[PDB]
């Protein structure tokens, strides 16, 4: 789990 | 098969001037002289908004949204520090001696001495933005050498496609030039040299994710989780 | 300034006349490999390969025009680099190794004897596969080799003290010239030299960003004080911290 | 420095 995964699929 | 390939050197570049973030601000407390903690909680503030207008500017790169979700983590994970020096450093070009960090933020090396070992990296900054000035680096060039930065930094910490769109890249900033009047002799020449710089502005990400490293270590000034992660990517 | 009057073809002779020697390692195969082995290995021969490099820093063209303390600087800064694309350079054609010497073929289960020096083995491998990608020749070979001397410390930098600053940006635009005409006369178009010399100078980025995490690991075997840097090497080694 | 003398030696 990382952070920057989420704000590039969002 | 990705559309960047497809485009023309013009919509190459209306693409990325069209998705450059916006300069951001600092915190508009009026504290010219600046301790350790002041100075580094200030950017550590600012580079961490800074980073959330750069994950969505490198999705509107033209082939950076064709890559594996893995691969797009990557590149912004190594690039990250070069992307926001190279931002730096173009932002505080018609201000010499000057970094402008923001509009309301702006650093000599007399402020860099606040905080130990970083006014080192400040004379590299501050050199590179007197050599942006001294080729008058356009706009349309920096755009070019962000994505640049963005897509080649950590092609070989790892392939092909991306090797494609630099060559397109490389189109487009030999485009840019021809249209400026320069000669044959002068495009490679002048590719030449803006490519040579960015292995300063690597020099300068690895220098200053040290400096990094270091004040996590002396846990003053709070990193955000975001920071964090992306200061633990380079171990 | 001889450099400047030199012609492409007559520098690539100039480059390619002034190449160091392959020296070889005081590695023995019937020793097994060891932490305090192996980067004594390493560093026994970076440490001769210091020498060469600098006379051979010396038949670079433009490069004696420049100061004795310049010289200094594009040295203590480009020197790691130096040895790097060379160390590419000759396991080229070694996919999965790496040629520090004829005699010393390292893979990456010999980095490992290393502490974080995999990671670096790794960069160097991919950067040789790269190289052997790209089919690069040694006549660009060299003309990177000079580029990395005169353009890793010329940023790092009296009034005209910017003029021999200005001097190296001469010699570098006309090994740029070189490569240009290498790359013409190899049949290539106007579009495929700007992308091959594009792709050769970002390789150059690379190769920084291996020398700063070679230099820092350099760094911290040294206050491990398990394996002994020669007296050159530390004067190279301070140079960077 | 060693870097001094090696770059100075002229014979
Ligand atoms: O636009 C920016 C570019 C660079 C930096 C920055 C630099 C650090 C390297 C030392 C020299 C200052 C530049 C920094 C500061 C704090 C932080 O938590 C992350 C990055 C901030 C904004
Ligand atoms: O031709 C060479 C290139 C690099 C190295 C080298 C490397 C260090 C960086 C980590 C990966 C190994 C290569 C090294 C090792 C020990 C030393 O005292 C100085 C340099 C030796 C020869």
């Amino acid at each position: 789990h990382k952070i920057l995964h989420r704000l590039l699929q969002d | 098969n990705s559309l960047a390939l497809s485009l023309t050197a013009d919509q190459m570049v209306s693409a990325l001037l069209d998705a450059e973030p916006p300069i951001l601000y600092s915190e508009y407390d009026p504290t010219r002289p600046f301790s350790e903690a002041s100075m580094m909680g200030l950017l550590t503030n600012l580079a961490d908004r800074e980073l959330v207008h750069m994950i969505n500017w490198a999705k509107r790169v033209p082939g950076f949204v064709d890559l594996t979700l893995h691969d797009q983590v990557h590149l912004l994970e190594c690039a990250w520090l070069e992307i926001l020096m190279i931002g730096l450093v173009w932002r505080s070009m018609e201000h010499p001696g000057k970094l402008l960090f923001a509009p309301n933020l702006l650093l000599d090396r007399n402020q860099g001495k606040c905080v130990e070992g970083m006014v080192e990296i400040f004379d590299m900054l501050l050199a590179t933005s007197s050599r942006f000035r001294m080729m008058n680096l356009q706009g349309e060039e920096f755009v070019c050498l962000k994505s640049i930065i963005l897509l080649n930094s950590g092609v070989y910490t790892f392939k092909d496609h991306i090797h494609r769109v630099l060559d397109k890249i490389t189109d487009t900033l030999i485009h840019l030039m021809a249209k400026a009047g320069l000669t044959l002799q002068q495009q490679h020449q002048r590719l030449a040299q803006l490519l040579l710089i960015l292995s300063h502005i690597r020099h300068m990400s690895n220098k200053g994710m040290e400096h990094l490293y270091s004040m996590k270590c002396k846990n003053v000034v709070p990193l955000s989780d975001l920071l964090l992660e992306m200061l633990d990517a380079h171990r």
